[PDB]
């Protein structure tokens, strides 16, 4: 028998209705206990003598208690920078979902995929695709060969392409820009940065170098080589020089462009993500640039 | 077998309930896609 | 639910629970050395009696592992109780450190493989447990560590010394946000719709079926001015949804429920009619409230569902209140526990209950303190409109003057205040009755009296709260305890003196206790003490302690509708509100005019009905259901099952959740035969006259006494029209109601010439005055006093073929000698039946009707809400036990049962309902209370009868069975000194007969059904010795059950188990070991009983 | 088909036992006989256990009463000789 729980909910006090029940005087002429006695109308006090205080801001300074959730490991990354390109109107039919929706789903389904598992469910690791110096003293042409016996030679920017890119670097930066506002931040995103930034400095392809996806933060473009400035984040993901400020329009001052620091570096579409996105996409532009690659070498 | 003055009793039966906000209905009727051709009337 | 891992990596599935009685072994086992370092030399039986709250956590196994126990005064002698707030303001004035959030840390005992764990998850517990806790608080000795266990969640703020020691005491305190911190509230975002689906999914699906599944993303999308949707969020992932509408509807709101106590939830104005020129008064204002429709929040997040209200009276800042409309069915939750329970109107047909609260409640400024001189204008402003308000201002006048009542007892006064507006005031005194109280009160069964003192006991005189800051009666409660030193608070209720309070919701009614009649003359200075022998006027009592003032109740809210004020109804009725950790809400009896004990009749007048020795005005009044049980007067006259309400004669309407029907049977008035007597034809071929119903009007001069209102209005009309001198009285019935009002009419003055007697035994083998001794002397006594007697008279006519109204004269058709007589007054006993209003109301509801209400064994009718109990019903023909209905047990053992199945509903503490087996499909359960029949027949004779349960039988076929047994008889029935006892094969008692001139302890004599050896051992002086007294104490049957689990364990039932050698038995009882232990019970019943 | 609707269960509890006895020559007669049979040796196990176990239980507090009417009879005369000796001195 009986139910519990409904969902708490109510009914509609309507103030505009009154007909749908019809007269509510059915009742009994009822004799109540007293404590229902004693929530009545002048068996409690009235509310015609009361009092009220005046201020609103007395319940602020009383209390004691910040927000955990507002007070959390506080970053500078834009909102609008994990936002993914949308074919959808903003008002679609009733039943469909909204783009508000779609944003959020096509979001969380970017970040809940690692590219790195990505990488060896293709079969691929990237510290082998970045290509090597030669070891002379270890012959390289042996028996076992996995497909090249020689290691990769030419790079991977000279083989890849550029055009799956959904958007140009141009409104890239342009998506990075704050609206009605001239500041612009750094966009989150992950690079094929060497671990050891600094033996990456001095000598791109050696050997003993290893070459992971880790985040950056795209800053810049250029457009006659065409590259993206990184430099590596720490866990609070602010951006500073030996003054403090978060970099904003790269550093650039009206007398020339900022002097090179040791973590910036210039990478390409094939080395760079950005976190609006799709993992998916990214897959496909790079197993068929690694497929191109291979049949360019071929030839 | 179902009888006539049971589907009348049926008719008489059930409780009266109404919406879960009328604001809410408001809104929804509202941005309906009829209620959307009669604003182009409104227009 | 938590999960604890020790260090070594082992995994442990613990869950807290509430603290039993057997767990003061384990907590002095895992009692330490350093433990009593830490905490001093602690009596753990009293600290967890005077506990505001004792916390356990245990194992699946239940093996217990933790515990820890939390007062509101300091752990050391730091600071006083009252006084501990300026002290520790002193020691950190940052801290917003008061009695409404701050708590102390006395005792904590944990295994050491789990300590840290174990601390954590108790200190999540109670800050679950209670909401508004923010600081919890250990005193330690300045010269000691904490430990490792105590360090991780406490915090040092510095040294306070001693005040009776020369000693600094480190401190330290343990804050809110490390443990259950405030979830934090926003603006609901339509992302927040894929964090909140499974909540919502966890409760309800009819939501996705009715609106589909992009219903909370547009109702989110949708927002505006009128309409807020708010999340709470833990980590940025939502865990509660919230929404609120600014639109209400004040004309439905006044229509249905009371709102006199906030103007309607509207803004004052000239215009309104708050008075009568029940009065409904006219609000013009505009309204300044809004409603809540959409509510949900994760289970580990319950406890802050307070932390919404903030923000949404942020965002509704020009209105003042806020609204929950609820079905009766709900269960009440942690918001809706802050939130204040609203009256519908009298003609209220809503289906939903109503939930108010106002914005000036979330002020955690407010403070008490003792009562001054300057608050009295605060007083009269909140007083002036409530009843004796003279007598409120009168006690603070006194407290104020000479903080004395004139009879010299000391008194308290106590005061709330908020924004510099005094909000509460509480008038208590010191309790001088605490001997009474215990000795006629179960105030045993919620304190242990041995460790509260005489000053801890407080009477509580006046009490009145503001209904908007009502969430804080039990914070004011334990405040007025703490403050003034009380550990008991007892108040008293009396029959219409009257008074006023608010917090008897939160009190907890006391059952009183049966007393024996003590013989005092004989007893002397053996006597029990003039506390224990008193006899003042009837009260009932009204309990809270420290711990009541933390532990919470379950409410229900359904709409529990009882009809019938039978002694089955006051019986489930009493079950139903003295649980002590239920607070119902919608219990209603459907009476005539109300449960019995409506007029306070004197005992010369109370012979006209007979007595079950059920209950009688004195267990009314102690027991007193219209301090807990809304009562509807009038008739009932329909049921509507599908619509689920039940129609009255008034044509008004009662909706129910629950019905259950205890009007028992009701004399009928007697069709006439009108059958002529002309041919003087016998009364064996004319047809039976025992179905018809009278159809005509009632005659003014017929009575068929049912109730007290009856009786009293019998009384009444005989009393105007003087019928003791000339009119003469015919009284036509053969059961104990017949005879008891032939005595009463004798008693009043009516003399024995002008009554009449006509008792006709149509049919049937039932048992009248089935003893030969006291039928002789019935029949003889009838025959000193020389009333007129006739036997198997059928009532021919009334008025000789004329309208019986009033009758002036009437007929008897008698197989010997039929009579014309001139009957001027006519009383009807003769048969009992359901009333012909009610029985065509189950009718054309279709309800079961087999000669009775067919029920189950579970009591259900044919419908599932709908149950039936007394003597109305029978049980289904499955059971094929046709011959056994309720009328054959004890009417309150009914009800209590009745209760006893109901509890199962609706108490998540005890077993949920279950479905009967075929076992009990197949029979009906038994009942051992034993049928009492007791009344006063002529000749002033004094009769009680106290018998077992069973299919009415003759006597003399009892004793012609070979199992019958013994039987001890003495005095004389004629002589007015006749006591019975039948004992049975197996040497209990089965039936006492009593019949006695003089008025004797019936209600002592109940509990002599069953006393075996004691009855192997005048039967009056036989019962004189105390021996029989110490049986007839109450506290006997519940040392009983524990020293048979006694004698159970290694055992004397093996003995006996292969006793199926009698001096065998004796001589191994002699010889085992049970009489020490069975002696060390007799000083355990000994320190029972120095006191009562 | 109301008729039937209004009071279709009073017919069910009435057929408890069934009156028709036409098809249910087969069947009924053995369920009455199966009925009487179960209502017979529930009152016979179920009786004769639970008496006596209540021979137990009644023995057992027999016992108890027996040497409660000593405990009584000791406090009361205890206390009688308590002040016997009070008045003596």
């Amino acid at each position: 028998p009986l139910m519990k729980q409904r969902g708490f909910y109510s009914d509609i006090l309507s103030p505009g209705t009154l007909d749908q029940l019809g007269e509510v005087c059915r009742g009994p002429r009822m004799s109540q206990n007293l404590l229902r006695q004693a929530d009545l109308d002048k068996f409690t006090p009235r509310v015609g003598s009361f009092e009220v205080p005046e201020d609103f801001q007395e319940r602020m300074e009383q209390q004691c208690i910040g927000s955990t959730t507002r007070l959390l490991a506080q970053t500078d990354f834009p909102l609008q920078a994990y936002e993914p390109k949308m074919q959808v109107p903003f008002q679609v039919l009733p039943g469909q979902h909204p783009r508000k929706i779609e944003i959020e789903r096509r979001k969380q389904q970017y970040l809940s995929l690692d590219i790195e598992q990505l990488l060896f469910s293709q079969g691929i690791d990237s510290n082998k695709l970045m290509p090597r110096h030669l070891d002379h003293q270890h012959p390289q042409t042996i028996e076992q060969g996995h497909d090249p016996i020689f290691p990769i030679y030419l790079p991977l920017k000279v083989f890849d392409n550029e055009d799956f890119d959904c958007r140009t670097p141009r409104e890239w930066i342009n998506m990075g820009l704050e609206p009605g506002s001239l500041d612009r931040k750094p966009v989150p995103g992950k690079a094929l940065l060497p671990t050891d930034d600094f033996l990456g400095h001095e000598d791109p392809k050696s050997q003993k170098l290893k070459y992971k996806w880790c985040e950056v933060g795209v800053l810049d473009y250029d457009e006659e080589k065409k590259l993206y400035l990184v430099h590596k984040t720490d866990e609070k993901g602010l951006v500073r020089d030996e003054m403090g400020r978060p970099i904003l329009n790269a550093g650039v001052t009206t007398e020339g462009r900022p002097p090179l620091q040791v973590c910036q570096y210039w990478v390409p579409r094939i080395q760079l993500l950005f976190c609006a996105e799709d993992p998916c996409m990214f897959a496909q532009r790079v197993v068929q640039a690694n497929a191109l690659r291979k049949n360019t070498e071929a030839l | 077998h179902i009888t006539k003055a049971q589907e009348k009793t049926r008719k008489r039966q059930q409780p009266i309930k109404l919406e879960p906000l009328p604001v809410l209905k408001v809104y929804q009727d509202h941005k309906q896609p009829e209620y959307i051709h009669e604003q182009n009337r409104f227009q | 639910m938590s999960v604890l891992t020790s260090p070594r990596g082992k995994v442990e599935v613990v869950h807290c629970r509430r603290t039993e009685s057997q767990d003061v072994y384990c907590i002095k086992s895992l009692i330490r050395k350093f433990t009593c370092k830490l905490f001093g030399k602690l009596n753990i039986i009293y600290l967890l009696e005077k506990a505001n709250l004792a916390v356990t956590l245990c194992n699946d196994k239940e093996e217990i592992m933790a515990q820890a126990t939390f007062l509101d005064y300091p752990n050391w002698n730091v600071a006083k109780q009252d006084d501990w707030v300026s002290v520790f303001r002193e020691l950190d004035s940052d801290i917003p450190c008061t009695p409404l959030n701050t708590l102390f840390m006395h005792l904590f005992v944990a295994v050491d493989e789990y300590s840290v764990g174990c601390c954590k998850e108790i200190l999540r517990t109670v800050y679950k447990a209670v909401p508004e806790l923010h600081f919890i608080f250990l005193i330690v000795p300045s010269y000691m560590s904490l430990g490792s266990t105590l360090i991780t969640v406490f915090d040092q703020v510095g040294n306070i010394p001693c005040l009776t020691y020369e000693e600094d005491f480190a401190v330290h305190i343990c804050h809110r946000h490390s443990h259950y911190p405030q979830l934090h509230v926003r603006k609901a975002r339509v992302e927040d719709h894929d964090d909140l689906m499974p909540i919502f999914m966890r409760y309800d699906t009819i939501l996705k079926e009715t609106y589909g599944e992009y219903f909370l993303a547009e109702l989110i999308e949708a927002q505006d001015e009128e309409n807020h949707a708010v999340v709470c969020e833990v980590e940025g992932t939502a865990v509660g949804f919230m929404s609120v509408c600014s639109r209400v509807n004040m004309q439905l709101l006044h229509e249905c429920f009371d709102l006199g106590p906030f103007h309607g939830l509207c803004f004052p104005h000239p215009d309104d009619v708050l008075e009568s020129p029940h009065f409904r008064p006219i609000y013009r204002g505009a309204s300044a409230a809004f409603c809540i429709q959409l509510f949900c929040i994760d289970e580990k997040y319950e406890a802050r569902s307070l932390d919404f209200m903030n923000f949404v009276f942020s965002l509704f800042s020009d209105k003042n209140f806020c609204v929950i409309s609820l079905p009766h069915l709900t269960p009440e939750f942690f918001l809706i526990q802050n939130f204040v329970k609203m009256v519908p109107f009298n003609t209220c047909t809503l289906e939903q209950d109503l939930y108010v609260f106002h914005r000036a409640g979330l002020l955690k400024s407010i403070n008490i303190r003792f009562a001054t001189l300057l608050d009295t204008p605060g007083v009269e402003n909140l007083v002036s409109t409530l009843m004796l308000n003279k007598s409120i201002l009168e006690d603070l006048d006194r407290y104020n003057k000479a903080r004395k009542d004139p009879d010299g007892t000391l008194l308290q006064a106590f005061v709330a205040e908020v924004a510099e507006q005094i909000v509460g005031i509480a008038v208590i005194r010191n309790e001088m009755d605490i001997e009474y109280i215990r000795s006629h009160y179960n105030i045993e069964d919620f304190i242990y009296f041995s460790h509260h003192q005489r000053e801890e006991h407080g009477h509580m005189h006046h009490f009145a709260l503001n209904p908007i800051f009502r969430h804080y009666t039990k914070f004011f409660l334990k405040e007025i305890l703490r403050l003034g030193f009380k550990s008991c608070l007892y108040y008293r209720v009396y029959p219409k003196a009257h008074s006023l309070t608010s917090a008897l919701h939160y009190l907890v009614p006391v059952r009183p206790r049966r007393q024996i009649v003590y013989p005092l003359e004989k007893l002397g200075i053996n006597a029990p003490s003039k506390a224990v022998s008193k006899d003042p006027m009837s009260y009932a009592l009204n309990h809270t302690n420290r711990k009541l003032t933390l532990e919470p109740k379950i409410t229900v809210n359904a709409k529990i509708i009882v009809v019938g004020a039978s002694s089955v109804g006051i019986s489930f009725l009493e079950t139903l509100v003295f649980c002590s950790h239920m607070k119902f809400n919608n219990l209603t009896l459907i009476s005539t005019h109300g449960l019995p004990g409506k007029k306070l009749l004197d005992t010369e007048q109370r012979k006209f009905l007979a007595s079950d020795h059920c209950f009688n005005d004195k267990d009314y009044a102690l027991m007193s259901l219209c301090s807990w049980v809304n009562v509807v007067v009038g008739r009932m006259t329909g049921i509507d099952r599908a619509a689920k309400h039940v129609v009255l004669s008034t044509d008004e309407i009662v909706p129910y959740d629950h019905l259950i029907l205890c009007t028992g049977q009701q004399y009928q008035v007697p069709c006439p035969t009108e059958a002529d007597i002309s041919q003087h034809l016998t009364n064996r071929e004319v047809p039976n006259s025992s179905q018809r119903r009278y159809t005509g009007k009632v005659p003014c001069n017929h009575f068929t006494l049912n109730e007290e209102e009856d009786c009293f209005k019998a009384l009444i009309w005989i009393r105007n029209n003087s019928i003791t001198t000339e009119g003469n009285i015919i009284v036509y019935g053969n059961t104990i109601d017949t005879y008891t009002t032939v005595e009463t009419l004798l008693n009043l003055g009516v003399s024995g010439s002008r009554i009449h007697l006509v008792q006709p035994p149509p049919a049937s083998t039932i048992t009248c005055i089935n003893n030969y001794s006291v039928e002789s002397a019935v029949a003889d006594a009838l025959g000193a006093a020389g009333v007129t007697m006739y036997r198997d008279a059928i009532l021919a006519q009334w008025n000789d073929g004329l309208h019986p109204d009033p009758i002036y004269s009437a007929s008897f058709t008698t197989p010997t000698k039929p009579f014309r007589l001139q009957c001027s007054m006519f009383f009807s006993f003769c048969e009992k039946n359901v009333d012909y209003e009610t029985f065509k109301a189950l009718n054309d509801a279709c309800l079961v009707y087999d000669s009775r209400l067919v029920i189950d064994t579970n009591f259900h009718t044919n419908d599932i809400a709908i149950r039936a109990a007394g003597s109305l019903t029978k049980f289904s023909n499955r059971y094929y036990s046709n011959e056994w209905t309720h009328s054959n047990f004890s009417s309150k053992e009914i009800g209590f049962q009745l209760a006893a199945a109901m509890l199962h509903l609706f108490d998540p503490t005890l077993e949920p309902v279950t479905e009967p087996p075929a076992n009990l499909d197949r029979l009906i359960p038994m009942y051992k209370g034993a049928k009492i029949q007791g009344g006063i027949l002529p000749g002033s004779y004094h009769y009680l009868h106290i018998a077992k349960p069973a299919i009415p039988t003759p006597l003399e076929v009892q004793m012609a069975q070979p199992n019958y047994g013994l039987e001890l008889v003495t005095g004389s029935a004629k002589n007015g000194t006749y006591f019975r006892i039948h004992i049975n094969k197996y040497k209990m008692v089965e039936t006492i007969t009593c019949l006695s001139r003089e008025p004797f302890p019936a209600s002592n004599y109940i509990r002599l059904f069953g006393q075996h050896e004691q009855l192997l051992n005048d039967l009056y002086s036989y019962f004189t010795e105390p021996w029989c007294l110490a049986l007839f104490h109450d506290r006997f049957i519940d040392l009983r059950k524990e020293l048979r689990q006694i004698l159970a364990s290694k055992s004397i039932e093996q003995l006996a188990h292969q006793i199926e050698p009698r001096q065998y038995l004796k001589r191994v009882f002699e010889e085992s070991i049970y009489k020490t232990l069975v002696e060390r019970s007799t000083l355990d019943y000994l320190h029972y009983n120095r006191y009562h | 088909f109301e008729g039937k609707e209004k009071r279709l269960e009073l017919i069910q509890e009435l057929r408890t036992c069934h009156a028709l006895q036409e098809d249910e020559k087969l069947v009924k007669k053995a369920e009455k006989q199966v009925t009487l049979a179960l209502q017979r040796q529930r009152n016979l196990h179920e009786h004769k256990v639970s008496l006596v176990e209540n021979h137990l239980a009644g023995l057992e507090g027999r016992a108890l009463a027996d040497m409660f009417d000593f405990l009584s009879k000791e406090l009361v005369r205890l206390q009688e000789e308590r002040r016997i000796h009070a008045f003596v001195m």
